[PDB]
C-alpha cells in the first residue's frame, strides 16, 4: 500500500550488505533533498502508465534524465531534458570524479532508478556502489539489492500507487 | 622456413606489452558478482568497497580472476574437444592426411598468427596442441591463492587464454572438416529443416545432446548401412546438430538429420515424450535428463568419459544383455564409451523402446491443465526464481479465466529451466503448463537453416575488398553466442535481418543460427532462402558450430594478410593493430551463458574485435570500455614519420553489454567505424548509424560531427542539412557556393595516413 | 618392459571402478560453502535444500564439482612448477643427466605407479609430464557448464586429480634433487636456523618468498661468488626457504640461508622493516606487499610470469639504470625474468638499498601505541572479522589499563592477515600493535629445522619392517600442509612429541615442520636434535617443501613393493588396496588452507592413506566418511580362496577434520589400526590409542572391543581387567585358568588371511 | 540479558536463508518441546560457567550429551550421559535416518549447540540443514546463520545471563 517495506524478498544474495527498504516519504525527501540528481531510466519506463509518472517527476524537480537502452523515443515529445547512454558506459563513467556529465558540468552524488531489469541494475550497481560514492535510490517494484535505498516488492498497482504518492510528495 | 614475427608460441610475459597498450584505451570494468571469496580456507573472505582478504587480493583482483578462470574453463574445453576429436581422426584415418579446407593461400590463419606454424598434414597439428595444452596448463596454475596479485595481469592472462581458445577452435574445426567430409568454403550448403515441429513421432526418435560428432558419426554410419534413414528419425540438440548436418556434405545434397533446437529446447523436449532415445556426449547438457527419462521412460546413453551421469559402465558387455536390461526397466541408461558398439546399441536401442513408450508424455490434458491452473495461489516466487523475468503470476491469474494467451507469449520467452517448478508450494509443473498452452505454436514451430560453410575463402575476401573500399558494404557483422536471450529467440533475426536489409555482411554461428532460421516472412521464407549464403553483401552465411567461430575471427586475419601483405606468422601485435584500426566488423552474442562465449569474445578482443553481448552478460564481471570524453585517451601513431595522429573515438569498446535489440542494432552500426577510411566507406557508415539511431532511439545522435572531417564523409540524401546543423550549432566554415567545408574539423582527411598503435612499426 | 598392470596412464574411466569401490566404504560428506552457484549467466542459482539449478545441477553436484576444481588447482599448481623446474634444469644442465635419488630399487614410485614408466634419465621425464599436462587439461573441460551432473563422478575425478598431482610432485622433486645436489636419501641432514629472531638487522638482508628456486639459486651464486655470505643475511619464506637450505647440501655443511617463518609471518616480517628487498616467485605470496613496501620503501622484484604483480617489466634494461630508478623512488620494483641479470640485481640492490631504508618499521613506539589503545571504542568489528576468532576487543580492553599480556598471547594465535584493520573506523593497526606487544617473543624467537632428506631409501625401510611386524613401532604419522592453525603454531609440535614420545615414525614437510621447529624444551632443544633423523621408530625426518609430500606416498607404495613382491607398474588399484589393507600410516594437515593441500590429501586418500584435517578444512566442502554402525560397509574377499571376510572397522575416515589436538592425536592413534596387524603391532596400537585416549578424552573408548580378537591382542600392561570387562560386560567366554579368550570376537585371528577389496584378485 | 535479538551482524553470508533470531522464552520452549533433543557440545563449554549452565541444562530436561572435541573429560564426574563423537561424523550420521544413534534407540529430531566455533559449526550445520532434517537451536554467543534458530551476538556476561534465563525456565 504505502508500506512499500512489507515485502524484501531475494532469490540470490550478493553478501550481507543490502540496500535500505524506504518508504514514500524518505524516498520523496532524499530525491528532493539531492544537490545534483540524475534520473536514470530504462525501457520498463515504455509503459503508457509509468513514462508519464516519470516525466512528471523529471519535471518537478527539473532532474536530467539518462535514458539507457531504447527508452529514448518516449521523452522526445516531452519537454524534458532527456539523453542517451549505455547503462554500462553510465557506470562506468559514474566512478571517475572527472567525468564532465551529460551536460558538462561534473559528475553526480545520487542517481534515481526506475523501469530497469532486476539483473543488469543489479550488475551495475555492483560496480557503482563499490568503485565510487553515487547513493542510488531505486523506485521500482523490485527490491535492488545493490542499491542504496529501494522500494520493496510491490505489483504493479501497488508501484503506481506508491509513485503517486511520491509525486504528490515531492 | 620463411619470416618470423617478434611473439611466436606467446606466453603470460610475450603479449603483455599488446595487452597493456590496449587496456590503456579500453579500460576494463570490474562489474562483481559477489561481495566474498571463497578460493581457500581462510576465507570467505568480505571485499566490499574494495576491500582485501586474507591473502591481499581486492575485490577488483577477485573480479578479474573470477574473469579469468571462466576464460580458461571455455579455452580448455574447445582444447580438450579439440585434442580428443584429432586422436579420434588419427587413429581411424592416419597422421599424414593432407588439411583441405577449400581455396586460400593461408590454412589455418589463427594457428599460423599465434604459433608461427604451417601445418600441412593431420600430424602436424598434434605438437599445436602440445603447446594449447601446456601454456594452458601454466594459466591454471594461476588460480591458485598467492598467486598473481594485481587485476591488469588477470586481464592480460585473460586475453591470452582468449587467444589460446581460439587456436583451439581452429584446430577442432581444421580436423573435422578435413577428416569427416563437411562442406569446404561451400557458399551453396544445402538447407537443413530446424524446430521442434520437424520431428516425427510415429517413427522411434533419436536426440543427441552434445558437441562433438565422434559417436554419432557411428550412429548414423549404421543407419545408413542398414538402411534405416527412412524408418527412424534423428535429430540434434546444440552444437552436434550442426556437426551432424554437416556429416559427408561435400556432395551438396540435403541431410536427413534434423536440428531441434538449442539448449533451451532440451527439457522442453524431454517433456514432450517425443524422443525415443537420449544419447548424451559433452558440454552443454543438462543434469537431470535422467531424473525425467526415469518417469517417462526414455534411455539416456552417455558416450563420453567428461560427462558419465553416475551411470553403470557397460562398455566390455553385449549390446543384447543391455538392451535387454533397458527394455526391463533395470537401468535407465549406461556410459557406452566404444564407438562401434555404440553405433549399433542407440538405433536398435530406440527401434525396440519406440513401441513399449508410445502416448507418453509429461504435458497435462484439458482437465489436469484447469485443476493445476485453479490450485495456484499468486504467491510470486515463480517469477523471483524466473531467470528472465517471466510474469507468470499474471500469466496463471488470466488463465484462470480461461484466457491462455498469456502462457502461449510467455513460451518463447522461457529457457527451460525449471526453477519456478522448485519454489511452488502448490507442485504446479509451470513448464509444462506454458508448453501445453502453446502447443499449437509448438506444433508449427519448423524452419530452414544454411548448413555450416567452413572457412571463408579467399576468393570472396578479395571480391568483397573491392566494395568495401568503394562503400558498398558498410561493414561485417558477425552473430555468434549462446541462446539465454533476454526476450526470446527472435530479437537476434530481428538485428540480422535489420542488418541484411541495409546491405552489411553477416556471419552466424551456434545457437544463434538456429534460431534466425526460425522464423519467416509473409512468403513463408526464412533469411537464409530470402538471402544468399556467400561471403558477399547483403548475405548471410553460415560457419557451423561455435568452433567454426575461429574461421570468423580468422577472416579477419586474411584481410591483414591478403591486402596489406603483412606477414602472419607469429605477429600477434602487428595484426590485431591493423585490424583494429582499419577493418569495420564487430560481433554481437545475444544469449552468451557459457565460458566458451567468454573465451571467444576475449579472443576476439585480443584480435582487435569488438563485440556487444546480451545484458545476462553483464554477470562474466567484466567489460572493456573507453573514455570518450578523455581526448588524451584516442591517440596514435603515424607509420610514414612516427608523427602523433588523432583518431576519431570508434570503436568506443573492445566489450560491451546493451539492453534491448534496438540498442544492439544502433551500436553495431556505430561500432564499424574505423579511422582508417575513406570518403566513401565512411559516409556509408555515418548514413547507416545515423538512419539507425533516428528509427530506433528518435534522435539524431549527439556525436556525429566527430567522424566528419570531409564534406564527403556526410550522408548523400542529407548532404546540405547537416552541413546546416555543423554550421549553426558548432561553428564551422563550411564554402556555400561549392558546398564544401573549409574549416572546423578537428582531423583532417588524409588516405595516406597510416595509424598504429606500436611505435615500433614506424620509420 | 617388464609386467605391466592392468591401468597404464590412467583417465576417468579407467580409474572409476577404484574410487567408486572405495566411496561405497567412505561415502563423500558434502559441506557446502554456499546455497549459490555464480558460474554461468543463468544464474548465480539457490540450490538451498538440495534444490536444481538452471543446468539441472544440484547441491550436492555444486559442492563435488567446486572441490574438483579446488584439486585440479593445486594439481595444476605442481605439474606447472615441475614443468617449469625440469625445463630449466634441462636447458642448464643437459637432458641426459642419470636420475641421482639415492639407493632404492624403485627411483619413481608414483610415476612407475601410474604411467608404468621407468625414467632414468632427466630427458624421460618429458613425456610423462606431456600426460600429467592433457590429462589435466581434459579434467578443466569438466568445470564447464553443462558437463558431469552427477555428484560421485565429480569426486572420481578428483581423486584423478589427486594422483596426477602427487605424479607432478615427483617429477619436481625428482629434477630439482638431481640437479641442483639436493641431499639424497641423508638421515643426517644438516640443521637450519629458523624464526623471527634469527635475521640480523646490522647486515642488508634479502626475502625471498615463493615456491620456485630457479633464481634463488642463481642469486646465492653471485652471494657466493662475490663473496658476500658473511656481509649479507638471506632469509626465505614458505618452501622456497626450505628449497635453498637443501641446495648443494650433500655435503652436509650447515648452510647460511635461514628459514624466517610460513605465510603467516610475511606481513609480519614486512611490518618488521628488517628485509631491505623482497623477491617473490610464484605460489603462496601475499598480493599486498608492495602496498607496504612502498610505505616502507622495501623494492619488490619479481622473477615469474605467473607473479608480475602490475609492475614494470625491465628485463632486457641494465641493472644500474634499474637500481638508480628503485634508489631514486621512481618504482617499487620490477620484474626480472632474466635470472643472470636478477641474480646480480638483487643482492646488489640490497647493498645500495640498506643504508638509505635503516630504521624505519610500522612498529609503534611506546606512547604511539598507548594513543592508539586509548583511541578504540569496542564496537567488535575486529572480532567479526578475524578468520581465527580471537579476543581483539578484550585484549585491547586489557591494554588500555597497562596489560599487554593478553596481545602478546594473541601474537601466537594470529595469523597476520591484516583484516581486522579494513573494519576498524577508528583506523587502529592492529596487526602491528599485537606485534609490538610480542616484540620481547619476536626477539627471543629461534629454533632449529633439519634440512629436506629427500626420499626414504630401501634399506631404512626393510630395517623398520621387522620393527612394524614385531610390534615395536605403532605407525607411521605425517605431518603435512599448510599454516591455517586454529589455536597456533603449537599445536603441530604437541601432537609431534606426543608421538614421537610413544615410538611413532614421524615424517614431516612443509610449514609443518618450520612450526614444529621453532620451540623447546627446558634444555633448549628442538624435536629435530632431541630425536634421530632416520626411518625408524623414535625418529623424526624432514622430506623437505611440498613437493616432496609425494616421497611420503611414494614410501607407501614402495612397503607394497619391497616385501610383498607387487608389481607397481600401473597397478593403482592394487597397490591402494594393499596399503589400504596393510599398512598403517595416517597423514595429518592441521593448517590447510590452499588447493594444493587439497590434491594432496586428495591423492593420499586414492592411494589408501587416511588423512586428518584441521576444523578450517572443513571449508573444503569434501570429507570422506564410513558408517562404522552398518556392518555391511565392512567387509572384504579373501584373496586365499574368494571367500568373504569380516574386517575391524578400521580406518574409520579417508578425509576427516579434527577440532582440537588432542582430538587429533586421538584419531591419528585410532587410524592406525589394520585388519592385517599381527598380535603384537594389533596390541601395541590398541595400548597407545587406549593410553590416548584415556589421557585426552578420559574415558575409554566405547569400540575398544571390535578391535580384540585374541587374547594376545589386549595390552600386556591392562590385560587381566580388560578382560574382566570383555566377560562382565559383553558376555565373553574366558579360559580364566589359562588367560585365553574361548568365545566371543565376531572376527577369528588368522595371519595367513588376505584381505582385499577387489574381486579380480582372488582365487 | 533478555534480549537476544538486537545483534544479527555477520561477516560472510551462506545465502538468503538464515536462521531465526529466538529470545530466551522461545528457546526454552523449543528445548522443553523436542520428542528427542541432543545436546551437541563442543570444546569451549571447558569455561567453568559455560561447564556447570551446560550441565544443569542437560540435568533438568533429561537429554543426552554428545562432546564432540576434547570436551568430554568436563562430563566424566557429572551425573550426566555425555558419549565422545567427532563432530564430523556426527553430522554425517545425522543426515542417515537409519543411524541408531549414541544410546541405539534412533535418530534425533532436534539438536542443541553450544561452545563451538563460528567456522566450524557452521560449515556442519550447511550439510545437516540441507541434506536432513534436524532442527538446531544454538544457545551460543555467535549469530549461528546456518542453524535453524540461535541466539544473538552477545558478550560473555550476556551470554551468561541468557544461559542462567534459559535455565530458570526450563
Ligand atoms: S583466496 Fe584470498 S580472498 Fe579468497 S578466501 Fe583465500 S584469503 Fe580470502
Ligand atoms: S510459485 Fe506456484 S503458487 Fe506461487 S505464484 Fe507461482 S505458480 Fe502460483
Ligand atoms: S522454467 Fe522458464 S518460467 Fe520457469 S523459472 Fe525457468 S525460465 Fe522462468
Ligand atoms: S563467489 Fe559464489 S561460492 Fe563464493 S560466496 Fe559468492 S556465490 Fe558463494
Ligand atoms: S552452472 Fe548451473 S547452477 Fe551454476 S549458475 Fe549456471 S545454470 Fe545455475
Ligand atoms: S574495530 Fe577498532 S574500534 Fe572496533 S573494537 Fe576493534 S579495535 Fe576497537
Ligand atoms: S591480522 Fe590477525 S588479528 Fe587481525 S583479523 Fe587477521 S588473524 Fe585476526
Amino acid at each position: 500500500m504505502v508500506d512499500t517495506t512489507k515485502n524484501t524478498k531475494l532469490f540470490t544474495s550478493y553478501g550481507v550488505k543490502t540496500s535500505k527498504a524506504i518508504t514514500t516519504e524518505v524516498a520523496a525527501k532524499l530525491i528532493s533533498k539531492a544537490k545534483r540528481p540524475l534520473f536514470v531510466v530504462g525501457t520498463g519506463v515504455l509503459d503508457p502508465e509509468l513514462l508519464d509518472r516519470a516525466v512528471k517527476i523529471a519535471k518537478a524537480k527539473n532532474i536530467p534524465i539518462a535514458a539507457t537502452g531504447s527508452s529514448m523515443p518516449g521523452f522526445v515529445d516531452k519537454d524534458v531534458n532527456a539523453k542517451y547512454i549505455n547503462l554500462h558506459q553510465l557506470g562506468f563513467y559514474l566512478t571517475d570524479p572527472d567525468w564532465p556529465g551529460l551536460d558538462g558540468n561534473g559528475n553526480y552524488d545520487t542517481i534515481i532508478l526506475l523501469g530497469h531489469k532486476k539483473y543488469y541494475i543489479n550488475q551495475v550497481l555492483s560496480a557503482v556502489k563499490n568503485f565510487s560514492d553515487v547513493k542510488s535510490i531505486s523506485i521500482d517494484r523490485n527490491y535492488i539489492q545493490n542499491a542504496t535505498m529501494s522500494f520493496g516488492n510491490l505489483s504493479k498497482a501497488d508501484h503506481i500507487a506508491a509513485l503517486d504518492e511520491v509525486i504528490d510528495l515531492l | 622456413l620463411g619470416p618470423m614475427g617478434p611473439t611466436p608460441f606467446p606466453t603470460a610475459a610475450t603479449v603483455r606489452d599488446w595487452s597493456f597498450t590496449l587496456f590503456d584505451r579500453y579500460e576494463p570494468v570490474y562489474t562483481p558478482m559477489c561481495d566474498q571469496c571463497c578460493y581457500c580456507t581462510f576465507g570467505p573472505c568480505n571485499l566490499e568497497g574494495n576491500r582485501r582478504g586474507a591473502c591481499g587480493l581486492d575485490m577488483k583482483g577477485q573480479a578479474a580472476r573470477e574473469f579469468f578462470l571462466r576464460c580458461i574453463t571455455g579455452c580448455a574445453c574447445h582444447s580438450a574437444h579439440g585434442r580428443h576429436l584429432l586422436d579420434h581422426i588419427i587413429s581411424i584415418f592416419g597422421e599424414d592426411m593432407p588439411i583441405n579446407m577449400g581455396a586460400s593461400n593461408v590454412i589455418a590463419p589463427n594457428i599460423q598468427l599465434i604459433t608461427g606454424r604451417q601445418p600441412k598434414t593431420l600430424g602436424d597439428l598434434k605438437p599445436i596442441m602440445e603447446y594449447v595444452e601446456e601454456e594452458l596448463g601454466q594459466l591454471l596454475a594461476t588460480v591458485h591463492a598467492g598467486q598473481e596479485g594485481a587485476a591488469i595481469d588477470y586481464d592480460n592472462k585473460a586475453m591470452l587464454a582468449g587467444i589460446l581458445d581460439h587456436v583451439g577452435m581452429e584446430v577442432s574445426d581444421i580436423a573435422q572438416v578435413t577428416a569427416l567430409g563437411f562442406p569446404k568454403s561451400d557458399p551453396e550448403a544445402p538447407l537443413v529443416e530446424v524446430g521442434m515441429g520437424t520431428l516425427d513421432a510415429s517413427k522411434p526418435v533419436i536426440i543427441a545432446i552434445g558437441h562433438n560428432v565422434a559417436g554419432v558419426t557411428y550412429i548414423m554410419d549404421y543407419m545408413e548401412d542398414n538402411n534405416l534413414t527412412d524408418k527412424m528419425e534423428i535429430g540434434g540438440l546444440c552444437c552436434t546438430a550442426f556437426d551432424m548436418t554437416r556429416y559427408k556434405r561435400e556432395d551438396r545434397k540435403p541431410p536427413y538429420a534434423k536440428i531441434v533446437g538449442t539448449i533451451s529446447k532440451e527439457l522442453k523436449v524431454v517433456r514432450s515424450g517425443i524422443p525415443d532415445v537420449i544419447v548424451i556426449d559433452e558440454q552443454c547438457v543438462r543434469a537431470d535428463l535422467v531424473e525425467e527419462g526415469k518417469k517417462l521412460k526414455i534411455p539416456v546413453i552417455a558416450s563420453n568419459e567428461k560427462v558419465m551421469y553416475g551411470l553403470p559402465d557397460r562398455t566390455n558387455d553385449d549390446v543384447d544383455a543391455i538392451i535387454e536390461d533397458i527394455k526391463t526397466g533395470k537401468i535407465p541408461g549406461c556410459v557406452m564409451l566404444d564407438y562401434e558398439k555404440l553405433g549399433e546399441l542407440v538405433p536398435r536401442l530406440a527401434m525396440e523402446m519406440a513401441p513399449l513408450r508410445e502416448g507418453i508424455s509429461a504435458i497435462p490434458s484439458d482437465e489436469e491443465m484447469a485443476s493445476l491452473v485453479a490450485k495456484c495461489v499468486a504467491c510470486g516466487e515463480c517469477a523471483l526464481a524466473c531467470p528472465e523475468e517471466l510474469d507468470i503470476p499474471d500469466a496463471i491469474q488470466a488463465a484462470k479465466e480461461g484466457d491462455f494467451t498469456a502462457l502461449d507469449f510467455l513460451h518463447d520467452l522461457c529457457v527451460g529451466c525449471r526453477r519456478c517448478e522448485q519454489v511452488c508450494n502448490k507442485e504446479i509443473p509451470i513448464l509444462s503448463v506454458i508448453d501445453k498452452a502453446a502447443q499449437k505454436a509448438i506444433a508449427e514451430e519448423k524452419g530452414l537453416v544454411r548448413a555450416g560453410r567452413g572457412q571463408v575463402s579467399d576468393a570472396e575476401i578479395r571480391a568483397e575488398g573491392l566494395n568495401l573500399v568503394m562503400g558498398t558494404t558498410p561493414g561485417v557483422i558477425a552473430i555468434i553466442g549462446c541462446a539465454n536471450y533476454p526476450a526470446g529467440s527472435k530479437d537476434v533475426y530481428r538485428i540480422a535481418e535489420e542488418f541484411l536489409n541495409r546491405n552489411y555482411i553477416v556471419a552466424v554461428s551456434g545457437c544463434s543460427a538456429m534460431d534466425i532460421g526460425m522464423y519467416k516472412d509473409a512468403d513463408g521464407k526464412t533469411l537464409y532462402e530470402r538471402f544468399p549464403g556467400r561471403f558477399e553483401r547483403g548475405n548471410i552465411l553460415n560457419t557451423g558450430s561455435c568452433v567454426s567461430n575461429s574461421h570468423i575471427s580468422g577472416t579477419c586475419h586474411k584481410v591483414a594478410a591478403i591486402f596489406a601483405g603483412r606477414n602472419l606468422s607469429g605477429n600477434l601485435a602487428e595484426i590485431a593493430d591493423y585490424t583494429l584500426n582499419r577493418v569495420g566488423a564487430v560481433g554481437l552474442a545475444w544469449g552468451a551463458y557459457s565460458q566458451k562465449a567468454a573465451a571467444i569474445g576475449t579472443g576476439c578482443n585480443m584480435y582487435g574485435i569488438p563485440a556487444v553481448l546480451g545484458p545476462h552478460s553483464g554477470k562474466y564481471r567484466r567489460a572493456l570500455i573507453a573514455k570518450t570524453y578523455d581526448e588524451n585517451k584516442w591517440k596514435v601513431y603515424d607509420s610514414r614519420n612516427g608523427s602523433e595522429l588523432d583518431i576519431p573515438p570508434s570503436p568506443e569498446f573492445l566489450i560491451t553489454t546493451a539492453e534491448t535489440w534496438q540498442e544492439a542494432c544502433v551500436l553495431l552500426a556505430k561500432n564499424c567505424i574505423r579511422p582508417s577510411d575513406n570518403n566513401m566507406g565512411r559516409s556509408i557508415k555515418l548514413t547507416h548509424w545515423i538512419e539507425l539511431s533516428e528509427k530506433y532511439l528518435g534522435v539524431l545522435p549527439e556525436d556525429w560531427w566527430k567522424f566528419v572531417r570531409h564534406e564527403a564523409d556526410l550522408p548523400l540524401s542529407r548532404r546540405e542539412e547537416l552541413l546546416k546543423k555543423l554550421e549553426t550549432e558548432h561553428g564551422w566554415e563550411i564554402d556555400w557556393k561549392k558546398k564544401k567545408i573549409i574549416s572546423g574539423p578537428k582531423i583532417k582527411f588524409d588516405v595516406s595516413s597510416q595509424p598504429t598503435n606500436l611505435k615500433r612499426l614506424c620509420k
